């Protein structure tokens, strides 16, 4: 209540405070507790193999230099005080581009406690790398992590833990990605060794399951409809050369445009995906339908009836095998 | 020497004569370039040399009668008007090699302050007559915090000479006219803020760009007329010619508005496509009507004359409306 | 503190807000440019990028020192403490001073007071272009720099070496893709504004476009499309559906090529050289369909009481198109 | 504007299935929470489910006992109360949470409260 | 008028002023009034599910440390004084990217009043998240909000209110989005609880109604014209195999290109939209028209007349049901 | 352990420290050791002729001004101390755009050693130029370098070396580019002379081998399939003018769309690539197939049988020569 | 979750080919390392290979003696121990490293350890 008294207390705390030295410098490591509140996952990019996360990132530690007596309150201080305090040198090892939000002020909090516990909160948006295995795309499940580490302090000097264990990360239910469901999240803690020493690591990972629905509609269904269209040829008279050759060409060429378009939406991976296998199967069907007419055409100068049954039935077999293997 | 004395005791947070009459600020603009005039984003990028002149008695010196040419370092020491661009989506300063600012202090206290700034300015565009349309864009300048009781703006006498809008060369537009306007009745929420606005009218160039826009549409209509001279016996020939013109016209209409994803307004180009679509669709219907009744050669003969005449007639009406 | 005292003495009683020789002789700044990489040229935006070592030299007697070492190579933090020229690029749209791992600035003080100050800059500058002869066109992209605040009566700019040798562009520095740097011309001029009269130093880079890309991307498909349309002449007139498809597809193909040619090219009112080639090829393709229409129309009259039109078309069309190519290429390649 | 009607409470000695049927603007309120208020005690968090994704969370007391899930066709959420205990004797309420309305655990963050089935065992 | 007197007064105000401590630190919460003047809504993105807003954001509060006597004026101060004052730690919880305009100066205002009231104004452009329900797209109505909150101060320390109640937000009439009309705006006030405590919240929301006109012209009309084109086949002789098969193919394939193109303009949502339902209906009509010819072709080696009536009539029924359900 | 003692020692180190003067100013050059830990190569752009690298960049040198006694520890200091120390003026001569990561703090380390050795670490993402020779594209091998140099200090004042020789750069095995394999990396050291003097240089280069697989699938296979499609014409009766001319047109025009599309994905180079040679060969085959029909058509008002053998065989020869020359 | 089975050790006086067959989630663990533990001595790095690319690294002791490579078809890595020496007498272990799990050289960075073939010469 007495602001001169509080001002005096805080001034005394910061008098001769050396930001260069961690708490308990030269002694046992400072234990830093971390908890995350997820705000959003804005984007997941296959082409860039990354995702964009917004979170409230909070760090908990004790700095005995900041302990104060005679005030039974927790002091919430203006965020600019953070520039006069030691804070951990935490970074995101797999981040590509990150920033602290700055409107209307730097989205930063400092709360002091009488025992010298410092609560430091930041609102961060990060684009973080996530190598994806697209062999089963778009029936794939991905593991995207966020790796949290101390930049310069080894485990001799700093230690990390998930504050609250399995409850340290909240808001996973808020994530609303149209193309993915969050199946699971996990929290891991370990030490990572480099040439410069052993460093504390915390890892947050999510399991993302792609929703098929968009792909059924966008790629699978057009390919099915083109393949069915190709079969119309078999019910046309063999003398209708222009009509039946037109059907063959248009379906074959449409399947090429669909294939090439699709792979321009994705990174230039050297392996065959699940969707590639489907499109290649559909291409073979429609190409053989045109070749069937060439064969009919070739001899006329029963085969159509046999084509009318064998082609739809074989396509059913193809689909059965495909969707069983991958679903 | 005396330069430090002027700063010594200088009150940076207060305008000259805080409790007195408002400060007159002469304003001059030198439009270096105008670029990135995007109709989809309804914005244009402009680089200007903004000149501001005002009198500050606190900086009056009498030791010498020569103006003091100072660099951008001295800028932070002095009070400056809070002039901002009202309709600027984004703006920034040029700081290469150093900040492009200058302060020239005169013995009587007159301060000349010039800055080189590049700003993306929002400009609402009416695409009703696109592409044969003329757009008017504005550059509004206003004090953000000081009302008419503190800062009053006015165009300097030199503004009529060094505007530089005549020397500008735009890729697609032509500056037909320009006008400098003063509005003292803005009356924002805080109070009455004088506003200086620069109005320049842009006319889109009519040339190969317009010809290329209308070239595929006209040729598709002409290609449909070819089927009239083709014999009705060749059913696949005339049907294939009829369908390709219609389908290509449909793709053209889709691609025409693809360049403007959010332009929900009606454009004159869109109207012309519909007219072209009607003619190419009618030609296919004309053959279908003739083919159905041939289970007449006179229908083709009329089509060879009515369609070229009707298309010529509607074009005259269309081009007369959009002039 | 053998050298700490020397630096403190130089900065003592030193005002960085005043140019050397303030109120007296004109300050002369010697400038030379070393182009590390001449970046790509954007035809659509009419801008070009370049990374240079912008070196400036001037004499400041206030920093004269007496010491055993001839040249004091100091850290870049010293730059802010001393006076430096306020050089800015008049046609520079957006420029970046690199700051990676340190401010990329060089600062050396000689015993004579001569100061060498070089900074690594990435410059994006306006390059007005006349695309009338595109793609067989050459452009001279300028680069104008000068003092923002000091007029010619207070500061002047001179090239450190001779004008020819002051701007050096090694052949290795060429990052151009569709352009070739023929050479550079160096000149200086004066401009007048309300602030005053300023010395402006201009560097013109002469760029010659390479048409190899446009030859295969646009010209070859256009030429082959015209040849493809002329194949329909050799097809018998009885095959009406076959020849009709020949005309339609070639006309549609020319429409796609015309749009694609202007895709990357900026929109201008005047017609480029490639526009004329496409327009003429479009006329040849369209006339091929008109030729078949005449053949079909006139054979029906003959049928209703082996075509001369085709026989002349098989010869006149290749010759006229071939004649156009000879005229088109000679006129533009001669310029 | 959301309406919630819950049913399937009653008295048993055992597995039970509370259900919670939503109707209205459920898009603005993507989260459904289950609370329970014992007589005297404060209203207490049980669990919550996202409509889209089914991301689930439970209080420790009911972790690995109760199971929540939903079906978007009917707009229905169910608390499958297995392995019941005499501590599980309360008016169970259903509630909807706005997208930006704060932490799952805090009943004051929730806007649209079901009637509340009394359950005694 | 006396500038030395004003300078003295202001210097005294700031002498020993501690920016770290909120007004009435340790006492009742500081009441902060907020009013917004909307300048523009520049963009609304379905693909990114966000919108871009420009506004004048003003904060009103009393700081008794800044009270001054003997000057019957409100002091408008240079915006740089803001760096020497306490200001609220206000942020936009659902913002993606925001900045304060900086030309020719930071678009910021400080006005002091004799009683110690501080008026703090900012001109802000914000890109803010807006989750959209695209099930009825493009006949949809969206609710886009801006959530305003205190970052670090709880309701023990700070309180927000809409200054002027329902008039606190002006300029909604200025919003000119071609694709949307602003139906309504609402102002809400509540407290939001997190693990770190209860925080004050203000919410501004708008109801956006999509204008159909663009979509009628861009997607609906081409689909109608393709469907009508498909019917031309029924007036052609059944011996004209090339002509009638060409009509079937071209219309079917055009409807596929329209579908796939459209969904590339939109996010990869897994559900079916209103426009998808229309295009799927149109596809079925044109596909059946081609299959009708296959059937005619199938037996020739009355049906056309029956097709000439039943197909246009069924399309009318389809359109009637569709446009009634969704409009 | 005694933090006042450590604070005193460090304060003494920095008392009267002149950041303007390099260690051993006026004496022999300071030897700076450099080691790199590669985190990722995010992107390789043919269009922009550049690549994006993320690395941990560490500099080792001795500054006798920072030597301290009576503390048998290495002092890890808060990264903000770097602003009070001399550091080398190292830059990347071929970089286009670079930044030091800044969340949650500047990704920077300072470790002092009792003998005055300073360890300075930075986490940097750089986009660096790499001129590529695309004559053999996409069967090409590229050499992309990173050139490390002192900006302002000559070899009279500073010297660079790879600390650890051939082990100075780690993490090359981590690089996972879908389109490239890292064949080799090399470390070079030399002096580079400019008008302003001789400067120390370190160069890190990689040899990248393009993976063919994507290109086989995306461009090579469609071209093969179109060429085979063109041959179907030779099995059709010569009276089927519409059918055979349609095959000729569609294949010719498809090969043009493939060509023009491809070169829009690449920079506007004036020379012919390997892929261009293939597409030009395929174009000639399909064009001659159409011209073959014109010739047949020309005389009818044996050649087909001879075409049925000579065309596939010639295409086999063409492919054999091509793939031998380039693989 | 990776399982590693190694075979082809044994006792010789000579060229040898140790093999290391992986199965499971190998995508998350792109690096395979070879270690060897002599009796008494600490576990010691031998070499490592990336599954994708085959980027290889060796300890100095075995540089230009041992050669590692793999085949992704079988999910198999092999240490081709040529030019053997009596120093090369240890339990050779295979191990998998996570993508972000630190330096190649440090066995504590590795998670999934093979059984370990004893090799004496
Ligand atoms: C996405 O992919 C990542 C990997 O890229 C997965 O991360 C792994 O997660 C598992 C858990 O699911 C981790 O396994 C656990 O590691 C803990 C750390 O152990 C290390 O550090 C300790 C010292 O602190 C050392 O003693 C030890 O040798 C290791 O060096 C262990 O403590 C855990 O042990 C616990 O569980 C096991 C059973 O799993 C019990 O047997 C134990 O007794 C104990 O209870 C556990 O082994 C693994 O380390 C993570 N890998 C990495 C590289 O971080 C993500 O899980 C995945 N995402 C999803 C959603 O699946
Ligand atoms: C877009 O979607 C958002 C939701 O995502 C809508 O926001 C809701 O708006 C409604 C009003 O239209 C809000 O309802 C009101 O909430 C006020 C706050 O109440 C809370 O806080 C008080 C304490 O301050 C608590 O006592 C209370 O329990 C709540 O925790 C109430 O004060 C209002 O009550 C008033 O109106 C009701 C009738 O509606 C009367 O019965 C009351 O007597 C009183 O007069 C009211 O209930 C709702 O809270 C908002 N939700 C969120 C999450 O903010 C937007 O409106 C929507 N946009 C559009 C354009 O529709
Ligand atoms: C001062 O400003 C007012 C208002 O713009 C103007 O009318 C007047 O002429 C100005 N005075 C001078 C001396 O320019
Ligand atoms: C001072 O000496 C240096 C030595 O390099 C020389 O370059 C410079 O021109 C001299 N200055 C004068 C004024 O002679
Ligand atoms: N945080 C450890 C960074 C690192 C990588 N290499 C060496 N140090
Ligand atoms: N403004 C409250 C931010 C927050 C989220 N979680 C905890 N605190």
């Amino acid at each position: 209540g007495n602001m001169s008294f509080v001002k005096e207390t805080v001034d005394k705390l910061l008098k001769g405070y050396d930001i260069r030295l961690r708490p308990d410098f030269g002694g046992p490591p400072v234990c830093v507790g971390m908890n995350i509140d997820i705000a959003s996952i804005d984007m997941v990019s296959e082409v860039n193999m990354d995702y964009t996360l917004t979170m409230y990132f909070q760090q908990y530690w004790r700095d005995k230099r900041l302990a104060y007596s005679g005030i039974p309150l927790n002091l919430t201080l203006d965020n600019r005080v953070a520039d006069q305090l030691w804070v951990p040198d935490t970074y995101f090892l797999n981040d590509k581009k990150s920033f602290v939000h700055g409107v209307t002020v730097k989205n930063r909090m400092i709360r002091l406690h009488p025992d010298g516990t410092v609560l430091y909160g930041l609102r961060i948006t990060t684009t973080a790398a996530c190598m994806m295995d697209l062999r089963r795309y778009p029936l794939d499940e991905q593991n995207c992590t966020l790796e949290i580490e101390s930049y310069g302090y080894t485990t001799d000097d700093i230690e990390f833990y998930w504050r609250g264990g399995d409850k340290a990360v909240t808001g996973v239910e808020r994530i609303e990605l149209p193309q993915f469901s969050i199946v699971e999240h996990r929290l891991v803690s370990r030490n990572v060794v480099f040439a410069t020493g052993a460093y504390p690591r915390l890892s947050l990972s999510f399991r993302l399951k792609r929703n098929i629905g968009y792909f059924i509609l966008q790629t699978y269904m057009p390919s099915i409809l083109i393949t069915i269209l190709s079969w119309v040829s078999f019910w046309i008279n063999y003398d209708a050369s222009a009509a039946r050759v037109a059907l063959g060409i248009t379906t074959v060429l449409t399947m090429t445009t669909i294939n090439t378009h699709l792979r321009e939406t994705l990174p230039k991976i050297p392996y065959v995906k699940a969707i590639d296998m489907y499109l290649m199967g559909c291409f073979v069907f429609v190409f053989l339908a045109l070749l069937e007419y060439a064969f009919v055409n070739y001899i006329f100068f029963a085969i159509d009836r046999w084509s009318r049954i064998v082609f739809p039935f074989t396509f059913s077999l193809f689909n059965l095998v495909y969707w069983l293997y991958y679903v | 020497p005396n330069l430090d004395g002027l700063i010594a005791g200088y009150a940076r947070n207060f305008r000259p004569g805080i409790g007195g009459p408002p400060v007159n600020v002469a304003l001059a603009l030198e439009v270096a370039s105008i670029d990135h005039i995007s109709e989809a984003n309804m914005e244009y990028t402009m680089t200007v040399f903004l000149h501001q002149s005002w009198r500050d008695s606190r900086l009056s010196y009498n030791h010498t009668n020569e103006t003091l040419g100072l660099d951008s370092r001295f800028v932070d020491k002095l009070w400056l008007p809070d002039t901002f661009i009202v309709n600027a989506k984004s703006a920034w300063f040029h700081d290469v090699t150093v900040e492009n600012k200058l302060i020239r202090l005169q013995p009587d206290g007159v301060i000349l302050y010039s800055i080189r700034i590049t700003s993306t300015v929002a400009c609402d565009m009416d695409l009703a007559k696109y592409p044969m349309d003329e757009q008017e864009c504005m550059l509004d300048l206003e004090s953000y915090g000081y009302s008419s009781e503190d800062i009053v703006y006015y165009w300097s006498e030199s503004q009529e000479h060094i505007h530089g809008l005549d020397k500008l060369q735009l890729a697609q537009f032509t500056i037909t006219s320009y006008r400098f306007t003063t509005e003292l009745m803005n009356f924002k929420s805080a109070g009455q803020f004088p506003r200086l606005s620069l109005h320049f009218h842009l006319r889109r160039n009519r040339g190969v760009y317009i010809i290329q826009s209308y070239m595929p549409s006209v040729l598709l209509v002409a290609m449909s007329w070819v089927s009239f001279w083709i014999s009705q016996a060749a059913v696949p020939a005339r049907v294939s010619l009829g369908i390709t013109t219609v389908l290509t016209m449909t793709t053209l209409m889709v691609s025409a508005r693809s360049s403007l994803p959010r332009a929900s307004a009606i454009k004159a180009l869109d109207v012309y496509f519909w007219i072209c679509y009607v003619f190419v669709f009618a030609a296919l219907v004309e053959y279908a009507f003739a083919h159905f009744n041939a289970d007449a050669d006179t229908i083709d003969i009329y089509a060879r004359a009515v369609f070229p005449a009707a298309f010529a007639a509607v074009n005259v009406i269309y081009w007369a409306a959009y002039a | 503190e053998n050298f700490t005292r020397i630096l403190d003495s130089l900065l003592d009683g030193y005002d960085n807000r005043l140019r050397p020789g303030f109120g007296g002789p004109v300050t002369e700044v010697k400038t030379d440019i070393y182009v590390t990489s001449f970046g790509p040229v954007s035809d659509v935006e009419m801008e070009y990028t370049m990374d240079v070592f912008f070196r400036q030299t001037w004499i400041d007697k206030r920093l004269k020192y007496d010491g055993p070492i001839e040249i004091l190579r100091l850290n870049n933090m010293m730059v802010t403490k001393v006076w430096t020229p306020d050089t800015f690029f008049r046609n520079g749209k957006k420029s970046v001073s690199h700051n990676m791992t340190a401010p990329n600035k060089l600062f050396r003080i000689m015993r004579n007071g001569t100061i060498l100050y070089t900074m690594r800059l990435t410059i994006s500058a306006e390059c007005p272009m006349r695309l009338v002869d595109f793609p067989m066109d050459g452009h001279a992209c300028p680069l104008k720099f000068g003092s923002y605040a000091y007029p010619k009566s207070e500061m002047i700019y001179t090239w450190t070496k001779g004008p020819e040798k002051s701007v050096e562009v090694p052949k290795e520095s060429s990052s151009l893709v569709q352009y070739d740097l023929i050479g550079q011309t160096v000149s200086s001029e004066t401009i007048k504004s309300i602030t005053g009269e300023y010395i402006v130093m201009t560097v013109y880079f002469h760029l010659r476009r390479k048409m190899g890309y446009f030859m295969i991307q646009t010209y070859i498909p256009c030429i082959m499309t015209v040849i493809l349309s002329q194949v329909s002449f050799w097809i018998n007139k009885e095959s009406v559906p076959a020849r009709t498809v020949f005309g339609i597809t070639t006309v549609l193909t020319m429409t796609t090529l015309s749009i694609s040619a202007r895709h990357s090219l900026p929109k201008v009112s005047y017609a480029t050289a490639m526009d004329w080639f496409i327009a003429v090829c479009f006329a040849f393709v369209f006339s091929a369909l008109i030729e078949f229409a005449a053949v079909n129309y006139f054979t029906n009259i003959q049928m209703e009481k082996t075509s001369k039109i085709d026989k002349y078309a098989r010869i006149l069309f290749p010759v006229t198109f071939g004649a156009f190519n000879m005229v088109y290429w000679v006129v533009y390649l001669s310029k | 504007q959301v309406q919630l009607v819950e049913s399937g409470g009653g008295l048993v000695q055992g597995s039970l299935r509370l259900s919670c049927a939503a109707s209205g603007h459920t898009f603005n309120y993507p989260i459904m929470g289950w609370f329970r208020q014992a007589p005297g005690k404060e209203r207490e968090f049980v669990g919550a489910i996202s409509w889209s994704g089914g991301s689930t969370s439970y209080a420790d007391s009911v972790k690995d006992r109760f199971t929540i899930s939903r079906d978007n066709a009917k707009n229905t959420v169910y608390l499958e109360m297995n392995n019941l205990k005499p501590e599980d004797t309360a008016v169970y309420y259903c509630a909807a949470k706005g997208r930006y309305s704060g932490g799952l655990y805090y009943p004051t963050n929730y806007d649209y409260w079901g009637q509340g089935t009394q359950v005694t065992v």
